[PDB]
């Protein structure tokens, strides 16, 4: 059908380069103008850069945080573009998204015949970058010990701390698999130090406290790392 | 795309609408 | 430069309701204004160009409308489908700048609920790996907006926290938000008290919840 695929997205430290580059098909490549737009982690879109047809003699145009650093270009024989990634920083992490766009003549008022309305029309599903100078390093995980300060009439609550490990997956349940009601393991937070840094929480009745045994199970594939903890009530 | 069109035809050529917009903007100048 | 500014970041509503985006701008950019969408995972997609223009595919409930400086995005029959984030782009600059929207996400509309405050203090297992953590945990509350200030012997902390927020519930449709203050084990053993002031809508006062490091 109609569709961009992006690829080359990866790891790379500060001040390296990154070359990505999107197969499109469906449509005619040759004929068609084509932009580049990143999206950082939990932020909003941002255009990098676009290029035009080889008819046009395959002008070139880039967004000023990105200008001079990279490189735009287009290979109508395999209809492939290219983005050529120098001397990256930590800013230019995020997903990049290849993207064929559109013109609109203007038409209705004459004195602006010329200019035109440039959108994005087509997307690619994307390719992950991520610009860091750290290393593989497992999770250092640490309890979050319920207490008088963390109980809600007959509810309380409990937790671990998944603190400072790299690359970003990393899985934790509880009780090898057991418990999965009333908990919450919020997303990845990643530090100044480079590192990322999670926690997984879970409700529970006070009444249950001694009792019950809660492990949290941490799975931390990229340095082959597993823990289970064990987190008691601190008073 | 582009293989197909030129496939037998020297003199084919294409057209988008940045061409529209330079033809308004040639007409206007 | 041109500057785009946009509603609220979530918006609450309900199926079969009438919305709103405002994409308000910093310059004149006549009707060079464009409408995209992007589902929570998925690839951004074309909704609304030159203003009003309708994209090829989309359905007929949205529409776009506004000269100059400020626009407007509308859904009349809202659908469960397309509750995603949207943002409007400008492309009037004849050097294109092409500056994005801060986007604005569709929060499902539910009951007003507040949340469940909680704090925990930093293991000593951590304290002598010689750092300290202290988290505070939001539980179960709507809408969105929360705000969490980190006192430290009466004095406030800033730069030196993080927050990390979960997406809504498909059973309860709440939000849950994880602040955790950072502090080395040596400027964290010499203070006392430590507050988590939280202040959000559906609580009468903002709540103050703390704990004594001698208790």
């Amino acid at each position: 059908e109609v569709q961009l695929v992006e690829s080359g997205g990866g790891l790379v430290k500060p001040g390296g380069s990154l070359r990505l580059s999107c197969a499109a098909s469906g449509f005619t490549f040759s004929n068609t103008w084509m932009s580049w737009v990143r999206q950082a982690p939990g932020k909003g879109l941002e255009w990098v850069g676009r290029i035009s047809r080889n008819k046009d003699g395959a002008k070139t145009e880039y967004a000023a945080p990105v200008r001079g650093r990279f490189t735009i270009s287009r290979d109508d024989s395999r209809d492939t573009l290219y983005l050529q990634m120098t001397s990256l920083k930590i800013e230019d992490s995020g997903r990049y998204f290849c993207t064929a766009d559109l013109g609109e003549p203007v038409v209705s008022r004459f004195f602006e015949w010329g200019s035109y309305y440039y959108y994005m029309d087509l997307w690619g599903k994307g390719t992950t970058v991520t610009v860091s100078s750290a290393s593989t390093k497992g999770p250092s995980v640490f309890p979050l010990a319920p207490s008088s300060k963390s109980t809600s009439g007959g509810t309380a609550a409990l937790g671990c701390l998944v603190k400072d490990y790299f690359p970003e997956p990393v899985t934790v349940s509880w009780n090898s698999g057991a418990l999965t009601s009333g908990v919450h393991t919020f997303p990845a937070v990643l530090q100044s130090s480079g590192l990322y840094s999670l926690s997984s929480v879970v409700t529970v009745p006070s009444s249950s406290l001694g009792t019950q045994t809660y492990i949290c199970n941490v799975n931390h594939k990229p340095s082959n790392t597993k823990v289970d903890k064990r987190v008691e009530p601190k008073s | 795309n582009e293989q197909e069109l030129l496939e037998l035809d020297k003199w084919a050529s294409l057209w988008n609408w940045f061409d529209i917009t330079n033809w308004l903007w040639y007409i206007r100048r | 430069d041109i500057q785009m500014t946009q509603s609220p970041s979530p918006l609450s509503a309900s199926v079969g309701d009438t919305v709103t985006i405002t994409c308000r701008a910093s310059q004149k950019i006549s009707d060079y204004l464009n409408w995209y969408q992007q589902k929570p995972g998925r690839a951004p997609k074309i909704l609304i160009y030159a203003a009003s223009k309708l994209g090829s595919g989309v359905p007929s409930r949205f529409s776009g409308s506004g000269y100059g400086r400020d626009f407007t995005l509308t859904i009349t029959g809202l659908q469960p489908e397309d509750f995603a984030t949207y943002y409007c782009q400008e492309a009037y600059s004849s050097t294109p700048t092409l500056t994005f929207g801060q986007g604005t996400r569709l929060d499902l509309k539910r009951t007003v609920a507040a949340p469940s405050v909680f704090i925990f203090p930093p293991s000593d297992e951590q304290l002598k790996s010689g750092t300290a953590s202290v988290v505070c945990l939001l539980n179960n509350f709507y809408p969105r907006e929360a705000k969490v200030q980190w006192k430290v012997d009466n004095a406030l902390q800033s730069g030196n926290s993080q927050e990390s927020v979960t997406e809504q519930d498909s059973k309860d449709s709440t939000y849950s938000l994880s602040s955790t203050l950072t502090l080395s084990k040596a400027d964290y053993e010499k203070h006392k008290v430590y507050a988590c002031e939280v202040t959000h809508q559906g609580l009468s006062s903002p709540v103050t919840k703390s704990f004594n490091r001698g208790e």
